[PDB]
């Protein structure tokens, strides 16, 4: 349901030079360690919450 | 008989739904965008 609360941003790539990579947390909430290695192995910079 | 979005923590296990998930359908869509090549593509929905 987040990415209904986040549409307009999946859609601002159509209008602007955006690019976006979406990722979800696991079901379990301890286990973001592996998401946030891929964090570190894409090296990206700016995470939105 | 159709496809509904789950909450992810909804404990009523008392249904079954014969539509194709559409995680499985999702994943058969990426293989076939996977075969053609593809490099750019546009993903067109109605309602949200």
């Amino acid at each position: 349901t987040g990415l209904i609360r986040l549409q307009e941003l999946i859609k601002a790539p159509s209008r602007y030079n955006l690019r976006l990579k979406i990722r979800q947390l696991p079901a379990d909430t301890k286990d973001a360690k592996p998401l946030l290695k891929e964090m570190k192995r894409g090296k990206e910079f700016h995470v939105i919450f | 008989t159709r496809w509904k979005h789950q909450v992810s923590d909804n404990k009523d296990s008392f249904y079954v739904s014969l539509y194709p998930d559409f995680s499985s359908l999702s994943r058969a869509i990426l293989d076939l965008v996977q075969f053609f090549k593809w490099k750019t593509v546009t993903v067109v929905y109605d309602d949200s």
